[PDB]
RNA sequence: UUCGCCAGAGUACUACUCGCAACUGCCUAAAACUCAAAGGACUUGGCGGUGCUUCACAUCCACCUAGAGGAGCCUGUUCUAUAAUCGAUAAACCCCGAUAGACCUUACCAACCCUUGCCAAUUCAGCCUAUAUACCGCCAUCUUCAGCAAACCCUAAAAAGGAACAAUAGUAAGCACAAUCAUAGCACAUAAAAACGUUAGGUCAAGGUGUAGCUUAUGGGUUGGAAAGAAAUGGGCUACA
């Protein structure tokens, strides 16, 4: 299929040019984020799969990369290895062990001559560095892989890695490597803000049950909550509410140093009692340092509460309690 | 009333009940005739039951030069078209009602024996053309199954040949008797004994091999003795090549012990020459009606020894009684001389 | 076991369109309906009417086009005017498949008192999705 | 193994004794036939099945331009090539076995392959091993690493010899007309 | 259910953040504690970060309450603490000198300890052996004595109590009695320790 | 090189003889009669109130909560009773076909009328007549179990099986599983999906149907009735505070 990928490459050029000249956009600066672009509008597919929608790539995409020739016209066959099933895995593994006799050799050359010139490169925590999936060996190498082999490369590379590493040994097992995404889950703190001459004035939103609440806080006034134009005492006659407003602002110790007003709607007493407290916990977290933060976020203030009722099933009475099952 | 109406497909489907429930695990069987007939094979989509002549699709379009209008056939004509029509559907039926009979290798119920075709080609492209089969033994094998319980399948005995002493046989097992068969002929080929054919007629000499439990006494036999040898022998010894030959089967009757020791036999035996290398002495030939005429049909090449063999008085030689038998008249059997087809 | 709009696995040996390899919980997900109309929305009406014309429409053109109809018809209902998309066989000659939509255009169109138009895309045979 | 009695010299406190007389004789026409192989073009395959000298044999296999077989043998790889290798693949002429024992001490796969596909084997065989289906075999030690790299060495130089002198005298052919 | 495994039960107690210099132990946890992105789990409604407030009073209402009347399950331990405080004030002022340095007035202290009196020691288990059911003795977790006394007293006052007696009424005399042990609940921890010890001597049969 | 035995199985370590300190005894030892088999070994499933490891997360127990079986009512069945439908009727039926019965629905019955009797026509229409043990269409159960399976290859033959990762004959498209998708952000959960087959499982009464039966009737229309509870039981509501 070798020459059916370079024909779809040229008609997949002619199409770029043709999208182009009728979107109107000049096609020497047209690229993918206007060709999916220009493709979601002339043919809108509305499906929830996303592999499903109409697309135009380069065909290197679209196709799955096709293993080269392995033999001339003569039948020889080039690679040294092709008799042995995975010409390219075992020929990896082959250069890895020989690097990593030639480290070794050099090595211990290097201890007859009593020098000591290299250091440890393993170390890769700060940078966030990882060793490479199955899939990824699977994208690199064109046949397959299995789990065995894969373990038994990765413990080679960890064996070589743990060797004095040498000039073109490092460069060699850094192509295997992975960067990590920033696994912090700091939250980000809104800046204070100063509207119509008020200091110390914040906001926050909640949502716990299918109830909404904003409130807004100020840092300059007594201690109190003005909930929907009333005071929280008439609007939470119940006191285990009165303890979910009470909860945030205990843990700080900030109960008559902040005016809260908050607007909820949606559910009933105690889904709004979380939410607006879950609404002020977030709120709260401009007039406080960041140490007391993550206390909050550690004792469960600022995250939300996923409880949410399930649909009710058919052939069921509340999604859970099944019929009387009669045995006979 | 038309919207109540299906397809044909949905309409044969549900007719014919060919995935019915009763004929999965083996109620079925009583009533073996399934036929599906097309009813759009000869239906002209411009014909009619009015017999309107439409210029786009009964009559051609153009016609002397202008357009045709819409015509109507006569009460004669469509008659005769219908008449036609009819014909049709009974001459259809008569193909489909012919049945042509099938091989009867050995008998007119059984595959033994029968031939199967040429097998197919190799993937490097080499054609067995000269090669031909016979197949040997049919059985339905049935295996328990956890879910299905009995699992019936097919296993054929298939030998392949091409007649100049070149044969073999395989064993192919699968769901499908097609596919028992079709598999048996491409894995024969892969496994081709060689057999030495003494004048490409006979074998060198007599072999009394006994296998796993089947024994076979085989006897070289002349020109005028022409395969009076097992039913599936005489086709395996047909397909190698081999015209005249005695065999008796003694003991076990298994097709496949039978075949694996006939090639056994036929691959170990010893040739002219090679008993002349091995004893470094002359191999005469001494034909009966060729009177004291001493016939050299193998010459011992290389050094020909002067020392001649130790000729023992009394030969201690395994004789069968059988054999002693048939020799001093004792067969008394009404099956050994009757008078049988030609081979 | 769910049997509504799946057709069987056999062996390995038979060819399925790829609306026909799709079970009919995938629908909206990775296959799309095969008629469009208005009348299937929150607020609107006559739709009965729409799906009764469409299950005609369907019925009809199976038998004007026997054999050579490659998969179900595409119903686009848009402004008094109904287009029908259909896949065919090239197996009738387009001496006779212009007489057929001619015919057609002019029947439907008397027959639901609106305008019709037939597009029909003639292919060398079905398209196979699955194993073939 | 029973059959290497006659290959035997003798008995050395317990240790079997291979005498290189007949090692020689064996080698010669090994030698011989694998280097006719090299210089008429065929496919020559070092199968060895010995995690010691792995590394060795794939760096033989490498300087000689043949191709070389020593991890995990899987099982239809010579008779059900056309589905392991690929469509139309050459199976290789001549099979060099440096070890005939695998790692459980039982006979390889590709011996008896080799056999089943025509295919002409080579193979140094120890005291443990079965010579029967091996076309020439060559009786010494592939257990020692001076042993194992003198046979390695060995069908490295016949090897270039052969491919050398082939050059040579196509060279010559060329010449000729 | 909607949480993942990796969710962490939050702490809500204050101390253990507003002084983590004081110990070093506790700092080698709290610093890795969020180092490793642990998720932390919503804080339920009903625990708080109160000082008035108890683990085992919340888990006693939680066992009192019928269905999800939480309000009025509530409204039924406040009224039982404040009728036991007052029958102890009235005993108080109803009491000499010498008595009121021994009477106590708190409903929380007399109430663990009430609880603590009526939990049972040791439980029994029926082991089916020769297709007989044999009790035999068994040590009991913590958890599951608490519970056990919790309940032996909700179910007592639940149904050993007269129609116009009400359930606050009837806890504020039970806790008493069970606080001096003279309780039914105290009975019946009796009764099932002179059970166990009838039966000590099927203990073998227990593998555990 | 010899001796003693073996001629289908049951009859039969039997009957009838001889011999024996044995007298309900031992040795030798048939026949009538019945059958086309009787037997030894092996493979794969299934089973095991066999044994050894790992499990059960609403599942078995150790344990928690709320109910049924007690009362009234509603409703569905099994029974008696009428001229008065039918099917389901172990898990997988029992507020099930029916998200639904005063006429109609309604296929039931009694009284009465019409017989090329819906359609353009048809020695034709029409049948809720039988067969779900002929079907398609749709589902139930194993079943949130993972296996099914085309093309090959191997076994000192092959019924069948095909594995050792420091690897010992296994490659394998595909369908399943998984992933993805939806509950408008992730994760979880739910939903959805769940192949090949087992139960000749349910459905000729959603609809058409192969076979066998009706045609002044098993077809088509109108009116009136299709009770009732001696009794038992399933599931729910109300409570017994
Ligand atoms: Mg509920
Ligand atoms: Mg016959
Ligand atoms: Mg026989
Ligand atoms: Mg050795
Ligand atoms: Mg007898
Ligand atoms: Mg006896
Ligand atoms: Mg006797
Ligand atoms: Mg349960
Ligand atoms: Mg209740
Ligand atoms: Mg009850
Ligand atoms: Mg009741
Ligand atoms: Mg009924
Ligand atoms: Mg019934
Ligand atoms: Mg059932
Ligand atoms: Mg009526
Ligand atoms: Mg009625
Ligand atoms: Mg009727
Ligand atoms: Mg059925
Ligand atoms: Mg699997
Ligand atoms: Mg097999
Ligand atoms: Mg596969
Ligand atoms: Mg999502
Ligand atoms: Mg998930
Ligand atoms: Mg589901
Ligand atoms: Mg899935
Ligand atoms: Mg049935
Ligand atoms: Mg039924
Ligand atoms: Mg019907
Ligand atoms: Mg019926
Ligand atoms: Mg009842
Ligand atoms: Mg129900």
């Amino acid at each position: 299929t070798v020459d059916f990928i370079k024909k779809q490459i040229e008609e997949f050029n002619i199409g770029k040019r043709h999208l182009a000249n009728m979107m109107g956009e000049d096609p020497e600066t047209f690229t993918q984020e206007d060709i999916d672009r220009a493709i979601a509008y002339l043919f809108p597919s509305g499906l929830f799969e996303k592999r499903a929608r109409p697309i135009m790539k380069h065909p290197e995409e679209i196709f799955p990369k096709q293993r080269a020739i392995q033999w001339g016209e003569d039948g020889r066959p080039f690679h040294f290895l092709f008799y042995t099933g995975k010409q390219s895995y075992y020929s990896l593994m082959h250069d890895t062990y020989g690097k990593l006799l030639d480290v070794e050799k050099h090595h211990n050359q290097l201890r007859a001559k009593d020098l000591l010139a290299e250091k440890t490169k393993i170390l890769k925590d700060p940078i966030g560095s990882r060793w490479l999936i199955k899939e990824e060996l699977e994208e690199m190498l064109v046949e397959k892989l299995s789990d065995q082999d894969y373990a038994q490369f990765i413990r080679l590379l960890e064996r070589l890695s743990a060797l004095p590493c040498g000039a073109t040994e490092e460069d060699f097992v850094n192509r295997f490597r992975r960067s990590i995404p920033i696994q912090s889950k700091k939250q980000l703190i809104e800046p204070l803000q100063y509207d119509e001459q008020g200091m110390a004035f914040s906001r926050g939103e909640g949502k716990r049950k299918t109830a909404k609440a904003e409130v807004v806080v100020y840092g300059q006034g007594s201690g109190r909550i003005d909930v929907n134009g009333v005071d929280y005492l008439l609007y939470f006659p119940v006191t285990q509410d009165r303890e979910q407003l009470m909860f945030p602002l205990h843990f700080l110790d900030r109960l008559g140093k902040h005016d809260m007003t908050c607007a909820v709607s949606g559910g009933g007493r105690s889904a709004q009692a979380g939410a607006v407290r879950l609404a002020m916990a977030r709120a709260l977290c401009s007039f406080v340092t960041e140490d007391e933060v993550e206390w909050m976020r550690q004792a469960g203030l600022l995250t939300a509460d996923p409880r949410v009722r399930e649909r009710k099933k058919p052939g069921q009475e509340g999604a859970r309690r099944k019929f009387t099952w009669k045995k006979r | 009333s038309f919207f109540t109406k299906l397809t044909a497909d949905e309409l044969w489907k549900g007719a014919l009940a060919e995935s019915g429930a009763g004929a999965r695990k083996g109620r079925g069987k009583r009533t073996k005739k399934k036929r599906r007939k097309d009813l759009n094979r000869g239906q002209i989509i411009g014909e009619g039951r009015h017999g309107f002549l439409w210029p786009g699709l009964n009559i051609p379009l153009m016609r002397n030069g202008a357009v045709q209008t819409i015509a109507q056939r006569s009460k004669e004509d469509q008659e005769k078209v219908e008449a036609d029509m009819v014909q049709q559907r009974e001459e259809w039926d008569r193909r489909r009602k012919m049945k042509v009979k099938r091989e009867r290798g050995w008998s007119g119920n059984t595959w033994g024996g029968v031939s199967l075709g040429p097998p197919d080609p190799g993937p490097n492209g080499e054609t067995y053309d000269d090669f031909d089969t016979r197949i040997l033994e049919v059985r339905n094998v049935f295996n328990m199954t956890a879910k299905e319980g009995r699992k019936r399948s097919v296993r054929v005995l298939v030998a392949v040949g091409n007649g100049k002493g070149a044969a073999g046989f395989a064993i192919g097992k699968a769901t499908e008797r097609a596919d028992a068969f079709r598999k048996a002929k491409n894995r024969a080929v892969h496994y081709l004994h060689y057999i030495e054919r003494y004048e490409d007629h006979t074998i060198y000499h007599d072999i009394s091999l006994k296998f796993k439990r089947t024994h076979i006494k085989m006897k070289k036999q002349p020109r005028g003795y022409g395969l009076h040898c097992h039913r599936a022998i005489m086709t395996i010894c047909r397909l190698i090549g081999i015209k005249d030959l005695y065999a008796k089967v003694s003991g076990s009757v298994n097709m496949l012990n039978l075949t694996r020791g006939l090639f056994l036999g036929l691959s170990r035996q010893e040739t002219h020459q090679q008993l002349a290398d091995k004893k470094s002495l002359h191999v005469v030939e001494f034909r009966e009606e060729c009177g004291p005429l001493p016939i050299v049909v193998a010459s011992p090449q290389g050094a020909l020894r002067k020392d001649p063999e130790p000729e023992d008085e009394v030969p201690d030689i395994t004789l069968d009684w059988e054999d002693v038998k048939a020799a001093q008249g004792m067969k008394r059997s009404v099956w050994s001389g009757l008078k049988r087809a030609a081979t | 076991k769910n049997r509504a709009a799946r057709v069987r696995v056999s062996k390995g040996d038979k060819p399925v369109t790829y609306e026909e390899a799709h079970a009919p919980h995938y629908i909206a997900h990775r296959k799309g309906w095969l008629s469009l109309h208005t009348g299937n929305l929150d607020g609107e009406d006559h739709a009965a009417e729409r799906t009764v014309e469409d299950v005609f429409l369907r019925k009809f053109m199976l038998g004007t086009f026997p054999g050579c109809l490659a998969d179900q018809l595409v119903l686009k209902r848009r402004a008094n005017q109904l287009e029908i998309c259909a896949l065919v066989l090239r197996q009738l000659p387009p001496h006779k498949f212009y007489f057929l939509v001619g015919y057609s255009e002019t029947l439907l169109s008397h027959f639901y008192k609106c305008p019709v138009h037939l597009h029909l895309q003639t292919v060398p045979s079905k398209v196979v999705y699955k194993y073939i | 193994h029973r059959f290497m009695e006659p290959y035997l010299f003798g008995s050395r406190l317990g240790q079997d004794i291979i005498d290189l007389e007949q090692t020689a004789a064996h080698l010669q026409l090994a030698l011989n036939f694998t280097a006719h192989v090299a210089y008429r073009e065929g496919i020559i395959l070092f199968v060895s099945r010995h995690r010691q000298f792995a590394h060795l044999i794939e760096t033989t296999a490498r300087d000689c331009g043949e191709y070389a077989h020593t991890r995990y043998f899987k099982g239809g790889l010579l008779t059900n090539a056309p589905l392991l290798l690929g469509p139309g693949v050459r199976l290789p002429d001549l099979i060099i076995f440096l070890h005939t024992l695998n790692n459980v001490f039982e006979p390889h796969v590709a011996v008896r392959d080799a056999a089943k596909m025509n295919i002409p084997t080579v193979g140094i065989v120890d005291t443990n091993c079965n010579p029967a289906l091996i076309t020439y075999p060559v009786p010494g030690n592939d257990d020692s690493p001076p042993a194992v790299r003198l046979f390695c060495r060995l069908f490295q130089v016949a090897i270039s010899r052969a491919k050398e002198k082939r050059r040579q005298v196509e060279a010559l052919y060329r010449l000729q007309g | 259910s909607r949480y993942g495994p990796e969710y962490k039960d939050p702490q809500i107690d204050k101390e253990y953040y507003r002084k983590p210099l004081a110990e070093q132990t506790e700092e080698e946890k709290y610093e890795r504690d969020f180092k490793k992105t642990q998720l932390i789990k919503a804080a339920p409604a009903t625990k708080t970060s109160s000082v008035f407030e108890d683990p085992v009073i919340s888990k006693f209402t939680n066992m009192m309450m019928k269905g999800g009347n939480k309000v009025l399950a509530r409204s039924l331990m406040t009224q039982t603490l404040e009728a036991v405080k007052r029958k102890q004030f009235a005993k108080y002022h109803a009491a000499s000198a010498e008595e009121q340095a021994t009477i106590e007035r708190n409903p929380y202290t007399i109430f663990h300890q009430a609880l603590k009196n009526c939990e049972p020691v040791i439980g029994l288990v029926p082991i089916l052996k020769g297709g007989h059911f044999y009790q035999v003795p068994v040590p009991l977790a913590d958890r599951r004595r608490r519970f056990l006394a919790m309940k032996w007293m909700i179910a007592e006052c639940r149904e050993k109590k007269h129609r116009r007696v009400l359930m606050p009424e009837k806890l504020s005399q039970e806790l008493l009695e069970a606080f001096h042990n003279q309780g039914p609940v105290i009975k019946r921890k009796h009764d099932m320790h002179k059970m166990a010890e009838a039966n000590r001597a099927l203990a073998h049969y227990r593998w555990w």
